[PDB]
């Protein structure tokens, strides 16, 4: 089957509770987790999955294991706290994925994004060309949104993404009251 | 049909491990798994070595889980551990370091895979704190009985094999079971770490402090040693009194043990305490 | 040691190689690389072979060979013909003494043991040449 490694990184802060939007959506994109992890489990059973968050203090929530049984009940306290944190948020799972047992697994690493960035465009050119030098499938989706969605993330995308062929793809969700489900599982990464 | 002279290395892994074991080593029969990695034919390492849990059954195949072996020795091979088993060790308190029929069966069975299968049995419980000697056991072909028993080229390290010589276990048992040879190896940083980390370990933090206390207790303390020293002194003086008699009448063989010479040498190098001090005392009220 | 008192190469490296058998026994074959057989040399020319008969100042029962178990004052002249000279201790080198009746004799004063040349003094016919031996455990 597939044998790749996959890490995703979720937002804390208090803007995932706002009332505009899904009815705390944290819940929403949990189970999004849980279908992505269930689809992994369904197509290759062999494959690890990590939580981290992307707070001031990162702290390995799940080490990469395909038991997910855990993983449901390491879900649940959240730990609201911190706005956002994206240098170690990047380095703290991309430099970790050598501490994985298979080395055959390839390199996948998502991440859920509900703040804006505080990083300037410096740090996402020198970010960008760590990930693209290292050669590592980086998937982002964004949710929620204060200001315009893709203006310098666009470059940052374009710029992040190598190998045009059967690369990696950009995940943008716009408004709306449906579930965040059906949107991001669209694309190729899921499934 | 061919045979070697092997020799098994121990490093100072496996020793502390088989003495913290050791400690360990209730009479309740315990487990442990040897690691290791094979280069050629006759030499083997050890460097990996754990303990395992105790079971009312003991040492017994069926007391060896193999998704717990395979588990653990998993979670080796993730970590920076890349070596493979090279045997089991044990201990036999009380009836001593040999083997029962389950013990060679387990073993029997255990050396399906390894040619080797190196056995080791520590046994601390009798042993004296003097010396630490320990053993390895191998197992011989039942097929070799027609031929020579042990075909082992270089026979001079036999005579270093031939230490643990008691007269009922290694030729009171040496029919189908022998042993092999053990040597040790000790790099740098070991030498040089566990060194000084002795050396440290019989002095002090700063090296400085419990200097003065003895210069200084010289005064206190050792006054009361010094006036019961020269109580012994004057003890056997009483009988260096009589003794030029004995001396002025005989002068022919020695029937009394005492030397009344080296015990008064020693009681000289206890009294030098006080002139090895005083300069001490002469740096430490000089700067 | 050689016979003007430096030392064999190939002796020392024997000797050492010998005395390292304790790790390893079959080292012990090199032994024959310091084997130095004592012995006389009175060959004048090379494909011809002189018989040089001297005697010796000491008793000849002294110096025989130790013949052990069967397990089913002065000699006339030395037994070394041929020349199949036998063994030869050291201390037997000074007490040699040539014939003076000898029809040959070397223009070096034969004093010590060592390889030395025949001269011919008869110059003259007989000069006793011997056969080779044939074909059999050797070529
Ligand atoms: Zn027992």
């Amino acid at each position: 089957m597939v044998l790749e490694s996959t890490m995703v990184c979720v937002d804390n802060s208090e803007y995932m509770r706002n009332g505009d939007f899904l009815p705390t959506r944290l819940q929403a994109q949990q189970d999004a987790v849980n279908i992505v992890c269930h689809s992994k489990t369904r197509s290759n059973p062999e494959n690890n999955v990590g939580l981290i968050t992307l707070a001031n203090d990162c702290e390995v929530l799940t080490t990469l294991t395909p038991d997910t049984g855990r993983i449901l009940s390491k879900l649940h306290t959240v730990q609201p706290k911190g706005k956002i944190t994206f240098c170690t948020g990047i380095r703290v799972a991309h430099l970790a994925l050598k501490h994985r047992q298979g080395k055959n697994h390839k390199m996948r690493i998502i991440a859920f994004v509900g703040s804006p960035v505080e990083d300037n465009e410096k740090d996402l050119v020198k970010l960008a060309k760590r990930l693209k030098k290292e050669k590592v499938n980086v998937d982002i989706i964004n949710f929620g949104e204060e200001e315009v969605n893709t203006e310098k993330l666009t470059a940052f995308v374009n710029t992040l993404n190598g190998k045009d062929g059967t690369g990696s793809h950009l995940v943008t969700v716009p408004p709306g009251p449906s579930l965040a489900d059906a949107l991001i599982s669209s694309p190729i990464l899921a499934g | 049909a061919v045979d070697t002279a092997e020799q098994v290395y121990i490093s100072s892994l496996a020793l502390l491990k088989m003495l913290k074991h050791g400690r360990a080593g209730v009479p309740m029969e315990v487990m442990g798994l040897m690691l290791g990695e094979f280069v050629d034919d006759y030499t083997v390492r050890v460097i990996d070595v754990f303990a395992m849990p105790q079971s009312g059954t003991g040492v017994s195949v069926e007391a060896v889980d193999p998704v717990f072996q395979a588990k653990m020795l998993d979670m080796l091979k993730q970590t920076g551990r890349p070596e493979m088993v090279v045997g089991w060790y044990h201990s036999h308190p009380g009836f001593g370091c040999w083997l029962s029929g389950v013990d060679i069966n387990t073993q029997q069975s255990f050396e399906a895979l390894s040619e080797r299968a190196v056995a080791v049995v520590v046994d601390p419980i009798q042993s004296v704190k003097g010396k630490v000697v320990i053993d390895a056991f191998r197992l011989i072909n039942a097929n070799m009985m027609v031929l020579g028993h042990e075909p082992r080229q270089t026979t001079s390290n036999l005579g270093h094999l031939n230490k643990p010589s008691i007269q009922a276990l290694i030729h009171g048992l040496n029919r189908h079971y022998y042993s092999i040879t053990i040597n040790y190896r000790k790099n740098e940083l070991e030498q040089k770490m566990l060194l000084n980390l002795h050396k440290k370990s019989w002095m002090e933090g700063l090296t400085l402090q419990d200097y003065s206390e003895h210069c200084k207790h010289n005064e206190s303390v050792v006054k009361e040693m010094l006036e019961l020293a020269k109580n012994y002194n004057k003890a056997v003086e009483e009988e260096d009194k009589m003794t030029p008699e004995q001396l002025a009448i005989k002068n022919v063989g020695k029937q009394d043990p005492k030397r009344h010479l080296e015990e008064h040498v020693d009681v000289l190098m206890t009294s030098n305490i006080v002139q090895c001090l005083a300069a001490m005392l002469d740096t430490v009220v000089f700067k | 040691q050689s016979r003007t008192g430096h030392t064999h190469m190939p002796s020392v490296v024997g000797v050492l190689v010998f005395t390292q058998f304790w790790f390893w026994f079959p080292l012990s074959h090199f032994l024959s690389l310091a084997y130095t057989p004592t012995c006389v040399i009175g060959l004048n020319k090379d494909l011809k072979m002189p018989k040089v008969q001297y005697k010796s100042n000491c008793k000849p029962s002294t110096f025989a060979y130790p013949a052990p178990l069967e397990v089913p004052s002065i000699t006339a002249k030395a037994k070394k013909k041929e020349k199949n000279p036998a063994r030869v201790m050291p201390a037997q080198l000074k007490v040699l003494t040539m014939p003076e009746t000898c029809r040959y004799q070397p223009f070096k004063p034969l004093s010590i043991g060592g390889i030395i040349i025949l001269k011919d003094t008869s110059e003259d016919i007989e000069e006793l040449v011997e056969p080779v031996a044939a074909h059999g455990p050797k070529i």
